[PDB]
Parts: C-alpha cells; structure tokens; sequence
C-alpha cells in the first residue's frame, strides 16, 4: 500500500486548514500518513484519461517514458466538516515526506487540472537529509494556492453533497516528483476526488497505476 | 477560474445558485 518506486516513497502527504496560529487545532481535509493505517491493486490509465492532461509532457506520455514502478493512482474522499474556513483568518497548507536510499534533489510540479486542463501548477525543490541511516525530504506547510482555496470555499457551501461530488469529478491533481539533475520521475501521482459524508472522516485508496 | 469550473460542472443549477 506504499507510494513508492524504487527511489522515492511518499510516507506522508497531508492537506489541512487551521487558525493563523491558534493552535494542534488543525482540521484535515486529506491525510495519507504512516500514523494513519488504511485499506485490486491497479486502475488502467483509460479509467482517467480524460482527467489528466495528455499532450506533450501529459500522464499517457510520462507512463510510457516509465519507470512503470513510479505510477500510482490515489482516491480521496476530502473531509470537508470544518467552519474554520468561514471564520476567516486561515492558513490552508500542504505537508509531504519522502524517503530514499539515495542522495538527490528533487522537483515537485504539482498540477492542478479542472476538465483534464491545468489551471494551476506549483513547483517545489527539495534536498535530502540523512537521517538514521536513509534520506529524508520534507515540503512542510506549502501554502495552498488561491484557486484551491476559493474552490473549497466554493464547494463547502453546495446545498448538497451530491453536487459536491459532481464538482469534484472533473478536479485532479497530477504530481510528478523528478531528480532535478536526470529527470527521471521518481514518484508520479494521479489524484481523483470526492466527498467524505458528514459524519465520515478522510479516506483514501492508492492503486499502481497500468496502461494496458 | 473556479467559477467557470462550478458552471460546466452543474450547468444550470450553479447559475441558479451563485445568482441568487
């Protein structure tokens, strides 16, 4: 149940929201972690296809440039029962760790994709630290950009969760983790959305993804 | 912009919804 090629495993990955310093207090929206345990093993790129970009540079093209070991496919129901996000004052964030055997610099590009179209992309560098005997990345507490946070604002307040999850299923995100110095893609990660009901906390799924 | 997403996503009902 890893996300993890050869060279990179992504141990954590959390999206939240908290008061601007008032914490602990934070509430998630989505958490893979291994803190948190979870429970077919692969989805054809086919399934998604529409979803993902797919010119030049696009998710069919990056699977057949491999490695095939790298692909995976992650289903988040996103907890969205929090009223911090009315208060105002707000810091939305993402949290991510990786872990190699190896020394490198990597580059995150994560894509923010509405209709199978980016509509946004961040791009962040991370070095490694030894720690205990393997290397450690950390991008701690990136703040989420002001698209995905007028989007929860936005989707939060729908009358009905349906409509939610009508929403959610033309928004993706696509991170393709690099070595910035081969290119290689270490980690690429095609993620689909829905809703947690309201009295159901985060979930998710993780699946290699395969191109038949 | 996340406006132009909510109205080909729901169609209608987002015009009905952000109008009013």
């Amino acid at each position: 149940r890893s996300i993890a090629s050869s060279k990179l495993w992504m141990l954590e990955f959390s999206a939240f929201l908290e008061r601007q310093q008032d914490p602990y207090n934070k509430h998630l929206f989505v958490h893979i972690s291994q803190s948190s345990p979870s429970y077919l093993e692969t989805v054809d790129i086919r399934q998604i296809y529409d979803k993902f970009p797919e010119k030049k540079g696009g998710l069919k093209e990056l699977f057949e440039r491999g490695p095939s070991n790298a692909f995976f496919l992650v289903k988040f129901w996103a907890d969205l029962n929090t009223n911090i996000d009315d208060e105002g004052s707000a810091f939305y964030g993402v949290s991510s760790q990786y872990e190699s055997p190896e020394n490198m610099i990597i580059t995150c590009s994560t894509k923010v994709c509405s209709f199978g179209k980016q509509v946004v992309e961040k791009v962040e560098t991370e070095y490694a630290r030894y720690e205990n005997g393997h290397y450690l990345y950390r991008i701690h507490r990136s703040p989420l950009c002001e698209y995905m946070i007028n989007f929860i604002h936005k989707l939060k307040h729908l009358p009905e969760k349906y409509m939610m999850n009508s929403v959610l299923e033309n928004f993706t995100i696509l991170q393709v983790v690099t070595n910035r110095d081969t290119q290689e893609t270490l980690l690429c990660i095609a993620y689909v959305f829905e809703v947690s009901a309201s009295e159901h906390g985060a979930q998710h799924h993780i699946y290699r993804l395969v191109k038949e | 912009s996340v406006e132009d997403h909510f109205a080909k996503a729901l169609g209608d009902t987002w015009l009905q919804i952000k109008a009013a």
